[PDB]
């Protein structure tokens, strides 16, 4: 069936902030895009200097 | 018990076809979809037969046979 | 011809609108200070007052 | 506007000298002129003219 | 409590019916005796595109104010339609209910009916019909009509292919002249005053006053006929004249469907009551469903059983099907099964009147063919009045009639009509 | 085989613009006068080349 | 008054389109409401604009223009497209007006 | 007369009354001659432990096969022999077990479904015909594309979280299927504090409160290990599967992002949004004229055969989205154009859009809630959701609070710059990588 | 299939077969829509091997000597075993099919059973058949020997073509009328020719007309084998028909032995037989078999 | 034809002292009668009216026309509709 269709596990590549599957997202996810959006900006000012 | 598609119990919406020109709040069920389906190839016309003398030969009368041929065009004879 | 662009929702688009494009225009004032080392600007700036 | 586009070719080439300024000054006008304001105009009248509207 | 359904008869032959129920939201409807019963060869499918062109210009509303208008309330029009009437209902907000009157009868009294407009449309009507024709069961009923009946009863719910590209506004403009007339109107209202739809009645619809053309008087004329498709179920539908609506005959032949089965009641049940489900599990071991179909017009009907069982046992089905009514008009029936049918009718009765759409299908419904409303009570104490003598006279009528087969699957083990 | 002019990736482009494009039949005398423009672009351009050559 | 139809008639010998063998109405660009309008034509009048459009290039392109009992008259010059022009004008306007709101 | 808001005022309150064992006994009386007298169960697919994901749904097929005291069919005979109708359910986390009937036989009824709550006989070769009925309809089911799409979106959506498991569970949980770990799931999930028995129609609160208190008097009472079971919340993860099979004449694709859940009031506002962009499917008769963008955009450009939008809730959570089917060569402009109409109601909401939203939630609400069984459901699921009837003169309440504002905040809130849940079955090669789906999650121009 | 669905005869043919039959003839020569895109090639493996045996092919050459013909047999014919599957005999159905396409002219054809192939009564439904009419001679005639042209014209004004539809096989046989009339006057056209047909059952015919009708199929027999493949054609069917060739003047003396009564008799009993209906086109005043 | 008449009777071997007297009177003595001659001048009118949908004879028609301009070859066997309305006995 298409219910045997089963996403395994991905614990040796996410992040450490969403690794549990008990505690909910979105409170740890704004700091997430947070970091990776500053590193976007860190780049663009380097590249605008 | 009039209304004879409600009178039919199991056959209401198979006697009766329901469209709408201004779609419902709710959403109906089954929303359904045509499938990309085949095209009938296109053929050249035929000749009409509107006068009698024309008609005159048309009318099957010998059980059908057809033949096709590896450079000649298929045929059919009735 | 523009009179199709007098109404409401037009207006309550472009209320929407203006601070974004306030903003923009604030981004596009300070790269072209910044990019033109402007003395009108930089002598206010209490940082930046090492190159004049 | 053609005409006036040759008057201004020709004027250009001339010194600041009467009459050349007053010429001048009314071909940059007129040149302005038809191109702006008259000949929107002339279509109107001819759409009017045409019972178009 | 709400106040009583009350009814008026129009001196242009209009009947109207309110009843005020305070509801939140107010359903109005229009029905008209107009379905495909009135088409002749030469403008088959009319009916269909004249209810797929319920939003195009009208006089003082467009296609983009009908849409924007109907759309920006909440509010829905739709358009239902059977073989012999057609309704076409709005609903909305009660603050809303003058501009979906105001749409819903400029609809219906006066479309413009632009030659570009309904040339949009039939493609609409070919994905319509492609739409419809997905399942399996509308196809064989629309092959058993097509065999049932020789004239004014074969002519389809949907456009026929050949049609497509050739229905012209002419024909639509006719045949909205000649059915949409004033003496075959019934508009009713749950949610709406009396004295609304009656002003505004009065104030609209008296552009036609005629009777209008019918004389359609369809005639049975029996035969079979079959589609081999190669679907792994094979359906079949036999079915054999039967009385028409209004009469002691018609509720004879609902106790009939409902003791032979008509129709599930569990989820996943295994449908213990009905009797030809009975004959087929003790005669079979596949996957099957046997129920019986009754449609009773007001002038002809056609009852029968419809079964959908395997290609390689559809013989044995049928066959068992076709006894087990033969058992049944020899006299070989229980009271407790007839007062249990009788109760399963009443119930299914009740049921279908339950929610507003399904009440107001029954009101517009009688109202046209009656001029008033049966309380549904007195339909009950209709249906106690059945004796199972009548049970069995209807059952040997249909056994003792000439029949009509319309079969699809791979019928190289179905059974022809004189095999049964 | 097939058609050399309309399936090349180059040539179609050259089949587009210069050879199988729909123009106007009656287009006068002054339709000309862009393409001569581009022709007298690239005569420039020659001349030029060879006044670079000892400028 | 009729001094205003004579010099109309006097400005539509002078346009030159009815030396084509043009009408009016044949020689309006063809914006989208113009398009809408050609899309809602029958097809005999669309044929026979096709057809008048054809042949008026086709003298254009020769320099030439038909003989003067071929030219279109002022009189006949029946205004075809003017009233599916005026309802596509108007159902824009209305999509314009709903739009604005 | 009356206005919207009176009339509304006019419909009757639903009567709540409680039990002793701590059932919900819930009732909304109309004046119709039929009724609907339901349990909802709060025990989904989601308090199982992934070695009994089928259990809830098994339970569901062998409910109607006979109980102890009506052994077989002649239950079923019951059920026939007053014409009533026996439906049921089982979801995420809800299970239903409903019959429409009359009211004259309502006690019986009752009784009926109190043998359904607590005495259902577990025969084995029951066990064996049910295995073969769930294996056959999980492989009818694996047919319909859009169910298939729903299943992958909760496996993508809710990974390593039992949110993700189907309601029906894998087959190998179906082949080796017991009897005692039924019984378990019976035992420590149809307890009495998380059942509501709601009737809708004809009926009497205080007949139907008399019957509960002798048919549906103890019946669990006790959690047997004195363990409580709960729920723990679930993590959404932003992921995508795609299900490449070229031989489907069709593509279904749904984009979804994480939903607030069931009591965060804002769901009322989501709804809204959903009723901005709207459903269509080809069967419709508005063509360019529709209100909706995306549904005028999808008819100008031939674009979708159909498209919906869902706000499906949970316990604290839930997914939010559109689904829509189409051919390939169209999919990737579908996309944009979606993600554009998301974008829209994230920066330039206006008041018309609001105001015809409105307008349709109030349509939806109302006309959902016509008939007992619409409003049997409405009962026991407000009951086991926010656990109260929430009013509809409450919901107009609510709606009426929404401005345009609150509609652009919400939806920036929610929809902006957030990872999404993909999910794609079909000719599936144009649907785009999930960087670009997430780069259309915003705008440059905000 | 689709250019040879060009021709509306071949179209009410096909469905005039799968109509008269139960099994084992209803079948079509042209494949349905359903069943393309899902031939295999295991079932044309399967076909081949149980239908194309030794015991059922005749190999028959013109300008060429036998003995190479026995070489080629001995050499890539022999081995088949012979039989292969018989077959389901063909039974008789009836009723009706109407088709309504929109067509100009509306074609019906009314056809009953006759003698198949072998029995004495197929001769004397051939020489009905050239009694009816059974085609045209004159290239724009009118007629006037063949009595169902002349009946239907008798009353008709507008263009129409009747003839008399026979076909013989193995173990049954067809024999009606076929006609192309108006979409409004289709029901006189029918009765027209049903009158004509049952006058001829009861015994109103010329002796002299049964001799015209003898002569026209004399003479179709022969010139449908002066051409070599018609010669060719005759030949493979009788060897498949009855394993033995039969010269041309036996046939013709085969024909000259039919009496009158005998063509009386094969009226008569497709009178008085049930009857199978294919109708195609605007079947608005087209009648019914029991309308007849 | 364009250049050739034929008049052909296929028969038995027996009959060809008749079937020779038929093709001798038939082109010697022709009766032609005037209401004859509006009977087939509407037949050949719906002749060529039906044959004006045969796309091939059309285009045969237009290729004799344009390559054989201004000589008898172009003109076709049945001639245009003015002649056989007004050709008379
Ligand atoms: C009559 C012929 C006598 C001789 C016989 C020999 C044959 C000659 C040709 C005969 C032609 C017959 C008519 C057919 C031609 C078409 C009609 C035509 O051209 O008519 C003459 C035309 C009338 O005007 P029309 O354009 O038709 O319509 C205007 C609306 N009333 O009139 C005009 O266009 C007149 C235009 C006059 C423009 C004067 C401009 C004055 C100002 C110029 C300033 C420019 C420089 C500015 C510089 C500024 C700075 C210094
Ligand atoms: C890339 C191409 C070109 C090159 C390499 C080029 C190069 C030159 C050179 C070297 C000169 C100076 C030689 C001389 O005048 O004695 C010159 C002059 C000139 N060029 Fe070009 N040129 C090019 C294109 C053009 C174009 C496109 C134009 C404009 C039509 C143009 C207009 C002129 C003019 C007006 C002069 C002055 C001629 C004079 O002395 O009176 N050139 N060019």
């Amino acid at each position: 069936s298409h219910t045997d269709v089963k996403v395994p596990d991905f614990s040796d590549y996410r992040r450490a902030e969403v690794l549990d599957s008990t505690k909910s997202s979105k409170e740890s996810s704004e700091a997430r895009k947070g970091f990776s959006y500053l590193v976007t900006a860190t780049t663009t000012v380097g590249v605008a200097y | 018990m009039l209304s004879v598609a409600a009178r039919s119990g199991p056959f209401a919406p198979v006697l009766s076809a329901t469209s709408r020109g201004v779609a419902g709040a709710l959403r109906p069920l089954l929303q359904g979809a045509v499938p990309a389906a085949s095209e009938p190839p296109v053929l050249d016309v035929k000749r009409p037969f509107l006068c009698r003398e024309s008609l005159s030969g048309q009318a099957a009368a010998r059980p059908l046979v057809a033949t096709v041929g590896l450079n000649v065009p298929a045929s059919v004879r009735f | 011809m523009l009179s199709r662009f007098l109404g409401p929702r037009y207006r309550e688009l472009a209320r929407n609108w203006i601070p974004t494009a306030g903003m923009w225009g604030t981004v596009g004032a300070v790269g072209l200070v910044w990019a033109t080392d402007w003395r009108l600007i930089l002598d206010w700036v209490p940082y930046i007052n090492g190159k004049f | 506007l053609v005409a006036n586009l040759l008057i201004l070719t020709w004027i250009g080439g001339q010194p600041v000298e009467h009459p050349f300024i007053i010429i001048g000054q009314l071909a940059s006008i007129s040149y302005f002129s038809i191109i702006l304001i008259l000949m929107p105009i002339s279509g109107i009248i001819e759409d009017k003219m045409l019972k178009l509207y | 409590q709400p106040q009583d359904l009350e009814f008026t008869k129009l001196p242009n032959g209009l009947v109207i019916a309110s009843l005020e129920n305070y509801a939140p939201l107010s359903r109005i409807g229009l029905f008209v005796k107009a379905g495909s019963r009135y088409e002749d060869s030469n403008n088959l499918g009319t009916s269909h595109l004249l209810r797929l062109a319920s939003s195009l210009t009208t006089k003082g509303a467009s296609s983009f104010k009908i849409t924007r208008g109907i759309e920006a309330v909440g509010g829905k029009l739709s358009v239902t339609a059977t073989r012999e009437n057609m309704a076409y209902t709005v609903e909305g907000i009660r603050s809303d209910i003058e501009i979906l009157m105001e749409f819903l009868l400029n609809v219906t009294t006066a479309p413009e009916f632009r030659r570009w407009e309904v040339a949009a449309l039939r493609s609409q009507l070919k994905i319509d019909k492609a739409v419809a024709f997905q399942n399996s069961q509308t196809r064989i009923i629309e092959n058993l009509h097509d065999v049932a009946y020789k004239n004014a009863l074969a002519n389809p719910l949907y456009c026929p292919d050949y049609r497509m590209g050739k229905i012209t506004s002419e024909e639509l403009h006719y045949f909205v002249q000649n059915h949409f007339t004033s003496a075959r109107m019934a508009l009713v209202g749950l949610g709406v005053s009396h004295s609304v739809l009656k002003q505004v009645a009065e104030q609209f619809l008296n552009m036609r006053g005629g009777l209008g053309l019918a004389g359609a008087k369809a005639k049975y004329r029996g035969g079979e006929i079959r589609e081999q498709n190669g679907d792994n179920l094979v359906h079949a539908a036999i079915v054999a004249e039967s009385a028409a609506i209004g009469n002691a005959e018609a509720n004879a032949f609902s106790v009939l469907q409902h003791l032979l089965g008509a129709g599930p009641h569990i989820k996943r049940g295994n449908n213990t009551t009905s009797l030809l489900s009975q004959s087929v599990a003790k005669g079979s071991h596949q996957p099957f469903d046997v129920s019986a179909f009754n449609a009773s017009y007001s002038d002809s009907g056609l009852f029968g059983i419809y079964t959908i069982s395997q290609a390689a046992a559809a013989g044995e089905v049928i066959n068992a099907a076709y006894n087990q009514v033969k058992a049944v008009a020899q006299g070989n029936l229980s009271s407790a099964d007839v007062q249990a049918a009788k109760n399963k009718l009443k119930a299914g009765y009740l049921m279908s009147v339950e929610t507003s759409e399904g009440f107001l299908s029954e009101i517009g419904s009688q109202a046209l063919a009656a001029g008033s409303y049966m309380p549904p009570s007195t339909v009950l104490q209709q249906i106690d009045s059945v004796a199972d003598a009548d049970v069995v006279k209807a059952a040997k009528k249909f056994v003792s009639g000439k029949k009509s087969m319309a079969a699809s699957g791979n019928l190289g083990h179905t059974p022809f009509l004189d095999e049964l | 085989m097939t058609n050399m002019r309309k399936t090349h990736p180059l040539f179609k482009i050259i089949n587009h613009s210069f050879i199988d494009l729909p123009a106007p039949s009656n287009i006068s005398s002054w339709w000309n006068f862009g393409s001569l423009l581009g022709v007298c672009l690239m005569v420039q351009i020659i001349t030029g080349l060879f006044l670079a050559m000892h400028y | 008054s009729k001094w205003l139809d004579g010099f109309r008639k006097w400005y539509y010998n002078a346009a030159g389109f009815n030396k084509l063998g043009l009408m009016r109405d044949d020689t309006l660009h063809e914006t989208e409401d113009v398009k809408e309008a050609i899309r809602r034509l029958p097809e005999d009048l669309y044929n026979d604009r096709m057809f008048r459009i054809k042949r008026a290039l086709d003298l254009t392109m020769r320099h030439q223009i038909l003989p003067k009992d071929q030219w279109t008259k002022y009189e006949e010059d029946k205004f075809y497209l003017e009233p599916y022009l005026k309802e596509v004008i108007r159902e824009r306007k209305e999509r314009e007006e709903w739009a604005k709101k | 007369t009356a206005t919207f808001a009176q009339a509304l005022q006019s419909v009757p309150e639903t009567q709540v009354s409680i039990l002793d064992n701590g059932l919900r006994v819930a009732s909304e009386q109309s004046s119709h001659a039929t009724c609907t007298v339901g349990v909802w169960i709060d025990a989904g697919s989601r308090y199982e432990t992934e070695k009994n994901n089928g259990a809830g749904y098994f339970l569901e097929h062998l409910a109607f096969k006979g109980t102890k005291n009506r052994p077989g069919n002649a239950l079923e005979k019951e059920v026939e022999s007053i014409g009533a109708h026996l439906n049921a359910y089982s979801t995420r986390e809800h299970t239903a077990y409903l019959i429409k009937a009359l009211s004259k036989d309502l006690p019986k009824v009752v009784e009926l479904l109190a043998d359904i709550v607590q005495n259902s006989s577990l025969e084995d070769s029951q066990i064996e015909k049910e295995r073969d009925v769930i294996l056959r309809e999980m492989q009818e089911n694996d047919a319909s594309m859009q169910n298939v799409v729903f299943d992958y979106l909760h496996a993508t959506a809710f990974q390593g979280t039992p949110l993700a498991q189907a309601v029906e569970g894998p087959s190998e949980n179906v082949r080796r299927l017991s009897r005692t770990d039924l019984t378990d799931y019976l035992n420590r999930h149809y307890k009495a504090p998380r059942m509501v028995l709601a009737a809708a129609g004809g009926v009497e609160h205080q007949q139907l409160l008399d019957l509960a208190q002798k048919h549906l008097s103890s019946v669990s009472r006790v959690y047997e290990e004195d363990a409580v079971p709960g729920l723990t919340p679930c993590r959404f993860t932003g992921s995508e599967i795609r299900h490449r099979d070229d031989a489907l004449p069709l593509a279904h694709v749904a984009i979804a992002v994480e939903g607030p859940g069931w009591a965060n009031p804002d769901n009322v506002t989501l709804q809204v949004a959903n009723a901005i962009i709207g459903h269509y499917d080809c069967t419709y008769g508005g063509g360019v004229h529709l209100s909706s963008p995306l549904a005028s955009v999808a008819v100008a450009n031939k674009l979708c055969q159909s498209f919906q939008t869902f706000n499906i809730s949970y316990s604290d959570t839930g997914l939010l989205g559109a689904h829509f089917v189409c051919d390939a060569m169209s999919i990737d402009d579908m996309v944009f154009f979606l993600q554009g109409q998301w974008m829209r109601l994230c920066t330039s909401a206006t008041e018309s859009e609001v105001t015809r939203g409105k307008n349709i939630l109030r349509n939806a609400l109302v006309s959902h809630l016509d008939g007992t069984t619409p409003v049997c459901e409405d009962i026991g699921r407000s009951l086991l959701t926010y656990g109260r009837r929430i009013p509809l003169a409450e919901w107009e309440s609510r709606i009426q609070e929404v401005d345009a504002q609150m509609l652009r905040d919400i939806c920036s809130k929610y929809f902006y710059d957030q990872c999404p849940a993909v999910a794609g079955y079909g000719p599936i090669e144009q649907l785009p990588d999930y960087n670009r789906i997430r780069s259309g999650m915003f705008w440059l121009r905000f």
